[PDB]
RNA sequence: GUCCCUACUGAUGAACUCGUCGCAAUGGUAAUUCAGCUUAGUACGAGAGGAACCGCUGAUUCAGAUAAUUGGUUUUUGCGGUUGUCCGACCGGGCAGUGCCGCGAAGCUACCAUCUGCUGGAUAAUGGCUGAACGCCUCUAAGUCAGAAUCCAUGCCAG
RNA sequence: CGAGAUUCCCACUGUCCCUAUCUACUAUCUAGCGAAACCACAGCCAAGGGAACGGGCUUGGCAAAAUCAGCGGGGAA
């Protein structure tokens, strides 16, 4: 299966291509660069945007020696873009912050820092697991 | 603009009156989502020409409250009487009584 | 997908139509047609039971 | 006795529903083959409540309880609270707490006897935890993680812990519980036993892709079954674990 | 994996019909005498490159695709070898590798003519000769495609085995009761038809022994041929026997039922004793029922022995039509394998030095018991309910409501609507199907749900009485 | 569904209405408007602007004790249902309003 | 933009006419098929979800719904219609 | 997407000797006192051959082609007769000392060499390195330094940014021109030598000599003398050689056989090279990350260097590898020829080199000052023809499987198998680890993809070597056991193999279908095969530091 | 070696007495794809793996709408603050082609928000029924059944 | 007020866009005055019209006054 999320109702989203995150978990990277959002739809002209609970191909620009410059599936995890919630909520993060994944959904790391979004935790069930903070 | 859920007697109108259209006093129709016109605009309702197909038609809808904070504004006092309570007394209240 | 006038969507959507949206939809007009019928209770020539005159591009000028 | 279940498709059992032994929750699916494997397990012998907290799926990572008490976080709504109340029996307490880690089953790992805590987590939350739960708590990290309940779980027949504890410190955990422990995996070699897996006194569910060995080291571990399996038979059966897992 | 996922090749008339039809389809095909030689020729060289690239790509994938015979184990190569010769399946796949590479050669000659060509003619006759040249190329190609097909058509239909993994072949004469001996070990279907070469290919089962993977393999047979001359069949039973690092079981039966007497046996084992000598082998006694293991002459029971002798071989007994032993001899040769496994890996990081490998200390990481010092167990809370209650049986007939069957009732997943209420355990029943209030007049009832309210209302009554009587509301 | 409390501006902030922000060391405020949610993020403080209701509170304006006090708080542990104990719970909130109206009427009264 | 809605036209009538009524037959008990009302404007409603097989099922949901101020309405007139080759 | 977005970052090393076509102390050097005293508070007691051979060259004027590694001193080398010829800073305006490199860490390492062996003099150096403001660069080109030390894009920038007159420069420097011209330099070079005036002399100082770089040296050399550090190409004797024939799906695991028993690598962390120094050079930096992998995953102590990693990772990995913090060092070709690799007692390739001088240079990398080593080569049937280059261009004679009961490693190039039943065990390993761990999977797949795109990309061998390739793979020692496992395994395996040599040489009679159309096409077909006899914001009333902030922002006022 | 005519659309429009409610010839015509749950770890399968129908829920693009709620915009110059200048000073002013800084209604908006997007017939490849040519046979010759996002109309827009 | 403790940014470019500032250029209606270029006669479309010649002509599609604003079709080497 392509690496594309099921199950998600319709949000602001707020990453596009190329965007500097801050990174989550304690694999080493400082922060991941946003390039590709898998699951994009084909319009020209349009950059690709993602939301909380997106995996998104990321790339270690500033981090760790063994960690730098790399490239691997990354979900996003915290987005400072207000977006509405079902129950009618506008909510918005303090930064935009993503967590280092395998393509089966396996992360790299094994903490994650800081808050975790509810998109983000429902539909990957392990982000729900290794996440601490959750709101 | 009571429902079973909250107990307060109130109307469809919120705070103040509808924005440029006033305050309704009849029987009203209360509908899901955008729909074309704008207000004073005469609104023409009729049945599908067809047997629905879905289960958000036939699907049965319980309610728990209607917003009736003042559209004129960022309002959030319903009605005038958690209003006047919350916001207590003022000068202007108290001189005129 | 399936296009939205596709033969097997359009026979689904009629044996939904036959067997679930049906009955509501009768019992819907039955209660409304019930209350319709609540509000609305709520010589030939000379009497006009016989229809008569009141008060040409089809044939040629005679 | 553990049989394999899936919530949709996803094997993290842990993740989506959390068991003890007086009641089990499971989380509202668009289909009841979850709940349906549950009372299947348990034909009506504690009550099985269909929970929603805080409008999430994860009930299993955020709530944590034990027979005692449930314990849910400040997230959760009012109607969520009265569901959980009206459906748990009178024997049964149930708090909701005010933490900054709001997944509490992640930070809070429990039995009826113990329970361990996140190594960051408030004196008042840790004393309301003491109280409501009838437990005493001990501060300790598993294999150098910080959330104890995703990478670990209790039972009071015993234990399964993180594959990667040393053995110094499976000893000592296993002094301070006071319960048989073993490092182990699950769902075909997973890193994250709690979320994997959910365990009560006398059955166990897991995900479909645990394999035939480490679900017998399960049946040991926590007593399932007939009781054979106190951990002398993963001693005799060594050599299954020894070539499945080298 | 396996080789399923090879693409079919067509035959001569096939990929000339298909590749012209792509040129013809795929391109521009409307030229005029009044438009610019360039134009002209710029199409015409546009339509033999395309021809070029199409039956260039086509060939690539064929040879990439095909196996590579000489870097797969030795097993897998000596098998492809004797089921297809595998000089001329080289040579075969060879001709398609010069054929393609002179398309090439003609695409570039043929370009350079069309660069320099003068007249719209100039160009119809070149790109006719050059399709001519490759239509004639496929034409000669046309048998070593049927050979191909064929020979992908097999390496799909090939039986997958992992020759690393724990395996037991089963070896003998034909007749004597391997396939028998299979179908009851294992779930596979292998023809039990009562005649000398029932079984042209090897056939392969699996079974699980103590929660561990074991794969089965039957091989059709071996008769008294010295291995200088052999048939096909029994070559590819032969290489089985020794390219698959494996336990080796050799059924015989003392009943010459088989067509093959005693000695003609123990002759083909001497035989082939080499081939399982570094191995662990197994001669079972099969048809023990019809003829057991004590009333055969005392020298052949001797020679027997004899061949018992050896330290690497073993014999069992086993009767496959009432199956008397086939679960006893399976479980003890399994177990032996499984003991010899062990003891590899343990040395397989017990290699002299003194460190052991971080795989090792992993193992004895996880295999190592954690007991608390003090020796206390924990007293366990499991209810007499559970405990005598009866077990979850799906056949059962009379069988509880499940959700599952009130759903499929009424409806289905997107259908049924579940309801809590009859969950809901209160006081009075006919509490359930009722509103809770929970917002009035803006401020919350269930923030303000408290029990002995009524105490706390009737406290606050006498302080307002109290403050009645201190006139705290007159005007001055 | 629960009224919630106005951080900022203190007022019964309402569903739909407001924004939510929560900062990473894990803490959640809800801003009826825009305006009390630009004024908390301009690092303003609630205590020095004058309409701040927490103000209006620490200053004394608006009283500040009482047993109607005590009543309005955040209950954390749940009860079974019962009309019984819900109807009465309603006439004592009509109880309790009038209580509030007359209280906060005598103690303005007081303040002048 | 959408071929069927153009070119933009501007609407003959400030009313708006119906075009097509529900096809009739004679089975069903008697109904009027339309109704008028005037937009009076829009509030915002939470809902408990019924909804088996969503996202959001039993949980609350808030939407945004027009009011339609509609006073009763008055007949004063029958009108009678024959089907003829022209319609 | 960035998966071989431009290219695989380490292309290849290529090397032409044909460009050979061109043509003890310091105190009896003779150089300047100060230079001396200099020379000696640096340390330098006694010149290395690169310098020894050089610096009496640049001190006659005579333009210098240098071929040496990494770490032999050619900064010093080409520094040392710079500062004796220049003697002085110059009042006329006017840089006389020019140097190019190619990464601003090396133009660093220049100018700290040049400053710590100019200390004393009056000489003025400059850097001028991407990045620094052009301001800057302005102020002292207009404080005007004599010598420069520059990257070629940014000199070309600020020349034409400043209409740079280069007529006054004499002495130009050319540091790791191969390095410029991997790197693509190369335009800029020619029009900086077009710049520059004809009379001056020039020093290119490379560890590898490509075609394209002797072109340019030919083109912009006035009669250069090449210098080559001493016996760079001479295999030293003290050099033990063992090379195994092994498969693709089996190769994995013959590495991992060969760091088990034949190296006998101890596991884990180890408690100044060390005892064993165990390298491996690979073809690609896929191959370089997904073997670093697989040995750390096995209990190695591996450092990986590949060719575009970032400069401060490849400086800790090298600092651990030379300070014994690890003992694998897992490297393709151009991290190897950048970085510096001390003494090695085991080098090992992985893929074998394309071309005999290449596998010269990385077995040359070892068994150095009389001290013995060892080189263990992985050599595939699609291999065999560079092999087989390579015992032309070695002049030695070839041991097949065991030809020769004791044949001579180091005079000898023996090649062999490897033991079936350990190769057995570690390919069963592999192929758990890669069903295993989905990480390494990818890594494969990936690898998988960059070999393939190597050998399109690879330079092809001879037709002659092709061609005794096939008889090599026809005779019986390609199969045969290395003579390295015992005169006891070659009896058991001479015992039992034979059956089996009969059996892989088995011509079957007809083929199962012949056991329709397409049988009479196979019959026919046979019969045909029949074999051929900033201020802070202003200060709020309502903010908690009101009158703090409003002092700061008056402060800030005040400064301007 | 260099500004003309007119088709078309929209908005108007003379006479047919003015106005209301209608009909519909004609012209255009609009929806697309992917995903998740169940089926189901089922059919199948030596293993590995692994469907489809029915039913349900979402998402992409496109199209027509709308401002309940959330950001954005301030000749509302609304409220608060504030800079320097001169009129000797107060004063109130010119002042900075509307001074700047905070919050801000209404309106307008946003792939930065929400809603909605629909059904009958006839067909093409093809699969058939009955049955001649041709005493067997045949989907075809006569008669005829099903069948594609196809076509034609309804639903929609103009009138 | 706490040496208070912790977190984010700062580079260059012979690269692109936007916003901020400067200079310059920009303005409508009604009254009154009031030209010039150009003009054989007029301009719907399709096919045909031997000579790449169509606005005439043949056969058709069709064809309803008059204004304002957009818009696109024609005019040898
Ligand atoms: N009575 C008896 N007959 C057996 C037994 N095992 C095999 N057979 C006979 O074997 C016959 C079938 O041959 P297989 O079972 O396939 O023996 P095989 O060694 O696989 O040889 P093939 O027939 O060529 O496949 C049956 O008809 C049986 O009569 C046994 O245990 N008892
Ligand atoms: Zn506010």
């Amino acid at each position: 299966k392509r690496g594309a999320p099921g199950g998600k109702l319709k949000m602001t989203l707020g990453l596009p291509v190329g965007a500097i995150m801050n990174c989550a978990d304690n694999s080493g990277a400082r922060n991941l660069y946003i390039i590709a959002v898998k699951g994009a739809g084909a319009r020209l002209n349009r950059l690709p945007a993602g939301g909380v609970g997106d995996m998104v191909m990321a790339t270690v620009k500033k981090g760790k020696p063994e960690l730098r410059k790399k490239v691997h599936p990354a979900v996003i995890v915290r987005q400072a873009k207000p977006w509405k919630r079902f129950d009618g909520v506008f909510l918005y993060f303090e930064d935009n912050a993503g967590v280092i994944v395998n393509p089966k959904g396996e992360m790299k790391g094994s903490a994650i820092t800081g808050p975790v979004g509810k998109e983000a935790a429902e539909l990957w069930p392990r982000i729900a697991s290794n996440a601490g903070v959750v709101m | 603009a009571s429902t079973e859920t909250d107990l307060t007697k109130k109307k469809i109108t919120p705070m103040g009156g509808f924005v440029r259209y006033g305050e309704v006093n009849n029987d009203y129709v209360m509908i899901k989502g955008s729909v074309p016109g704008v207000k004073k605009r005469i609104m023409t309702l009729r049945k599908s020409l067809f047997t629905h197909t879905s289960r958000k038609a036939l699907e049965k809808v319980e309610l728990k409250w209607i917003d009736t904070s003042s559209e004129f504004g960022h309002g959030a006092f319903q009605t005038a009487a958690e209003k006047k309570q919350f916001m207590g007394t003022l000068k202007k209240d108290l001189q005129t009584s | 997908a399936k296009s939205a006038r596709a033969s097997r969507i359009k026979e689904n959507h009629q044996r939904f139509k036959k067997n679930i949206a049906g009955p509501v939809e009768a019992a819907r007009l039955e209660r409304l047609s019930a209350k319709l019928m609540a509000i609305a209770q709520a010589s030939g020539v000379k009497s006009g039971k016989s229809i008569g005159r009141k008060d040409s591009s089809i044939v040629f000028p005679m | 006795m553990a049989v394999r279940a899936q919530f949709e498709n996803s094997n993290e059992v842990g993740v989506f529903a959390t068991l003890t032994n007086s009641y089990c929750l499971v989380a509202l699916g668009a289909s009841e083959n979850f709940y349906s494997v549950f009372e299947a397990e348990l034909q009506d012998v504690i009550p099985i409540c269909r929970t929603t907290i805080a409008g999430t799926r994860i009930i299993g990572r955020l709530t944590a309880g034990n027979r005692k008490g449930l314990l849910v976080p400040t997230t959760t709504t009012d109607q969520e609270l009265q569901h959980l109340r009206n459906s748990l029996p009178d024997d049964i307490r149930i708090q909701r707490i005010e933490e900054r880690l709001s997944a509490l089953g992640n930070v809070i790992v429990c039995n009826d006897h113990t329970a361990l805590i996140h190594p960051d987590l408030e004196r008042e939350t840790e004393e309301i935890i003491a109280d409501v739960l009838g437990v005493e708590v001990f501060r300790q990290t598993i294999a150098d993680h910080v959330l104890v309940g995703s990478y670990m779980a209790l039972s009071n027949q015993g234990g399964l812990v993180h594959p990667k504890t040393s053995i110094q410190d499976q000893d000592e955990l296993s002094s301070l519980l006071g319960v048989p422990l073993v490092a182990g995996s699950v769902n075909r070699g997973s890193n994250v036993i709690g979320g994997g897996m959910v365990v009560n006194d006398w059955l166990a569910v897991t995900g479909l892709d645990t394999t035939a060995p480490e679900l017998s080291v399960i049946e040991s571990v926590f007593r399932l079954g007939e009781g054979a399996g106190p951990g002398a038979i993963n001693t005799s059966m060594k050599n299954t674990i020894v070539e499945s897992f080298y | 994996t396996g080789w399923k996922d090879i693409p079919p090749v067509p035959t001569a008339q096939e990929f000339i019909d298909i590749v012209l039809s792509r040129t013809q389809r795929r391109l521009p095909t409307q030229i005029r005498p009044g438009f610019k030689i360039s134009r002209i020729r710029a199409f015409y060289t546009r339509k033999v490159k395309f021809t070029q690239e199409t039956c260039s790509e086509k060939f690539g994938a064929i040879i990439s695709s095909f196996p590579v015979l000489s870097d797969q184990h030795p097993f897998h190569r000596d098998l492809m070898n004797i089921l297809y010769d595998a000089d001329h399946f080289k040579v075969a796949l060879g001709q398609i590798s010069t054929a393609k590479n002179l398309i090439e050669t003609i695409s570039r000659d043929y370009v350079r003519l069309l660069k320099y060509a003068q007249s719209l003619y100039q160009c119809k006759q070149l790109k006719r000769a050059a399709l001519g040249r490759m239509a004639t190329l496929i034409k000669r190609l046309k048998d070593p495609l049927i050979y191909l097909d064929q020979v992908r058509q097999h390496l799909a239909r090939l039986p997958d085995i992992n020759p690393t993994t724990r395996t037991l072949l089963v070896a003998g004469f034909p007749n004597v009761g391997k396939s028998s001996f299979v179908r009851s070990v294992t779930r596979a279907d292998t023809p039990v038809e009562p005649y000398a070469f029932t079984t042209k290919s090897l056939f392969v089962g699996h079974l699980d022994y103590k929660y561990l993977r074991y794969q089965v393999i039957d091989t059709p047979g071996i008769l008294d041929h010295p291995l200088e001359e052999m048939n096909t069949i029994e070559m590819q039973s032969v290489t089985a026997l020794a390219h698959l690092r494996a336990a080796v079981l050799y059924f015989m039966d003392i009943s010459e039922q088989c067509g093959f007497s005693l000695k003609a046996q123990i002759n083909l084992f001497k035989s082939i004793k080499p081939l399982f000598a570094n191995k662990m082998v197994f001669i079972v006694l099969n048809k023990m029922d019809i003829k057991k293991f004590e009333e055969l002459d005392p020298e052949m029971q001797q020679e027997i022995n004899d061949l018992t002798k050896s330290g690497e071989v073993e014999i069992l007994r086993a009767s496959c039509a009432t199956q008397e032993g086939v679960q006893e001899v399976k479980n003890h040769v399994c177990e032996r394998l499984l003991v010899e496994r062990v003891s590899q890996k343990l040395k397989a990081g017990t290699h002299s030095n003194g460190n052991i490998g971080t795989r090792l200390q992993e193992v004895m990481a996880r295999i190592h018991v954690a007991t608390p010092m003090d020796g206390t167990t924990r007293e366990t809370f499991i209810p007499e309910a559970v405990k005598n209650l009866k077990k979850y049986d799906k056949n059962d007939p009379n069988r509880r409501v499940l959700a599952r069957d009130i759903e499929e009732a009424n409806g289905g997943a997107g259908v049924f609507n579940v309801d809590l209420r009859k969950d809901w355990i209160l006081e009075n029943p006919e509490w359930k199907y009722d509103k809770i209030p929970e917002i009035f007049d803006g401020k919350n009832v269930y923030d303000y749900i408290d029990p002995d309210i009524d105490a706390k209302l009737q406290a606050l009554e006498e302080e307002e009485e109290r403050l009645e009587k201190e006139g705290f509301y007159d005007e001055d | 569904m629960r009224i919630e409390n106005c951080f900022f501006c203190g007022r019964p902030a309402w569903p739909s209405k407001g924004i939510t922000f929560m900062r990473n060391d894990g803490k959640a405020f809800r801003f009826c408007r825009s305006k009390c949610h630009k004024n908390f993020k301009m690092k303003r403080n609630p205590r020095k602007l004058k309409w701040t209701k927490a103000y209006r509170k620490n200053a004394g304006k608006e009283m500040v004790v009482d047993s109607t006090l005590q009543f309005a708080a955040r209950r954390n542990v749940p009860v079974r249902y019962n009309r019984e104990l819900w109807q009465k719970t309603l006439k004592a909130m009509e109880r309790i309003s009038e209580i509030r109206a007359r209280r906060e009427r005598v103690f303005y009264k007081k303040r002048m | 933009g959408s071929l069927a809605f153009l070119p933009r036209k501007r609407a003959a009538r400030h009313r708006g006419r119906v075009k097509s009524f529900p096809k009739d037959d004679p089975k069903k008990p008697v109904h009027l098929t339309a109704a008028m009302g005037y937009k009076a404007g829009m509030t915002t409603i939470v809902r408990d979800l019924d909804r088996p097989g969503a996202k959001a099922h039993k949980k609350e949901v808030v939407e945004a719904v027009t009011i339609i101020d509609c006073p009763p309405m008055v007949v004063v007139g029958l009108v009678g219609y024959i089907e003829t080759p022209r319609g | 997407m960035p998966k071989r977005a431009v290219s695989p970052a380490p292309s290849e090393n290529e090397v032409d000797i044909a460009g050979s076509l061109f043509a003890g102390g310091f105190q009896a050097m003779g150089l300047d006192a100060n230079l001396l005293r200099a020379i000696a508070r640096k340390g330098f007691s006694v010149p290395t051959p690169i310098q020894r051979k050089t610096i009496p060259l640049i001190l006659e004027r005579r333009d210098v082609v240098g071929m040496a590694r990494t770490g032999s001193g050619k900064t010093a080398a080409f520094v040392i007769p710079m500062i004796e010829r220049l003697k002085a800073h110059s009042a006329r305006f006017g840089a006389r000392a020019l140097v190019l490199s190619p990464s601003r860490e090396l133009a660093l390492q220049t100018l700290k060499v040049v400053k710590e062996l100019g200390k004393g003099t009056d000489l003025k150096t400059v850097l001028l390195v991407g990045g620094d403001s052009l301001e800057e660069q302005f102020g002292l080109m207009a404080t005007n330094p004599d010598i420069i030390i520059a990257t070629p894009g940014r000199f070309l920038h600020l020349k034409v940014e400043m209409s740079l007159d280069l007529s006054s420069i004499k002495y130009v420097v050319f540091d790791e021109a191969d390095r410029l011209f991997e790197m693509g330099f190369a335009a800029q070079l020619t029009e900086i030598l077009h710049a520059l005036p004809p009379s001056r002399q020039t020093l290119l100082f490379s560890a590898t000599l490509p075609s394209s770089l002797v072109e340019f040296t030919r083109a912009g050399l006035q009669d250069p003398v090449l210098v080559r550090l001493d016996a760079e190409t001479k295999v030293s004797p003290d050099l033990e050689s063992a090379f195994f024939s092994v498969k693709s799906g089996e190769k994995e695991g013959a590495l991992l056989h060969i760091l088990y028993d034949i190296i006998k690598m101890p596991l884990g962390d180890p408690p100044k090279p060390t005892e064993h120094s165990t390298i491996i050079f690979t073809a690609t930096k896929h191959h370089v990350e997904y073997i670093s992998n697989l040995l750390r995953l096995a209990g190695f102590s591996v450092s990986y260097v590949y060719g575009s990693l970032d400069q401060t990772a490849r400086k800790i990995q090298v600092d651990n590898f030379r300070r014994g913090r690890t003992n694998i060092l897992v490297v393709t070709d151009v991290a190897a020829r950048g970085i510096d690799i001390p003494v090695l007692a085991n080098v090992i390739n992985y893929d074998f080199p394309p071309q005999p001088k290449i596998f010269v240079h990385r077995v040359g990398r070892t068994a150095r000052a009389g001290q013995r080593g060892w080189a263990y080569a992985l050599v595939r049937e699609s291999d065999l023809p560079y092999l087989l280059d390579l015992q032309l261009f070695l002049g030695r004679r070839l041991v097949l499987g065991r030809e020769e009961k004791d044949p001579s490693f180091a005079r000898d190039i023996v090649v062999g198998s490897l033991k079936r039943v350990e190769l057995e065990n570690n390919v069963e390993w592999v192929n758990k680890v890669l069903h295993e761990n989905e990480d390494i999977g990818a890594l494969k797949r990936v690898t998988a993809k960059a070999e393939k795109l190597y050998m399109k990309t690879r330079n092809p061998a001879s037709s002659q070597s092709a061609k005794r390739a096939r008889e090599v793979i026809v005779s019986k020692g390609w199969g045969q056991l290395h003579a390295i496992f015992g005169e006891e395994a070659a009896n058991e395996e001479q015992v039992r193999d034979n059956l089996l040599s009969k059996i892989t040489g088995y011509k079957p009679q007809e083929t199962i279908f012949e056991i329709n159309k397409a049988a009479e096409a196979v019959r026919s077909f046979r019969q045909r095969i029949g074999p051929r006899k900033k201020a802070p914001k202003e200060a709020d009333k309502w903010r908690d530091d009101y009158e703090v902030r409003k002092k700061r922002v008056a402060e800030a006022k005040e400064k301007r």
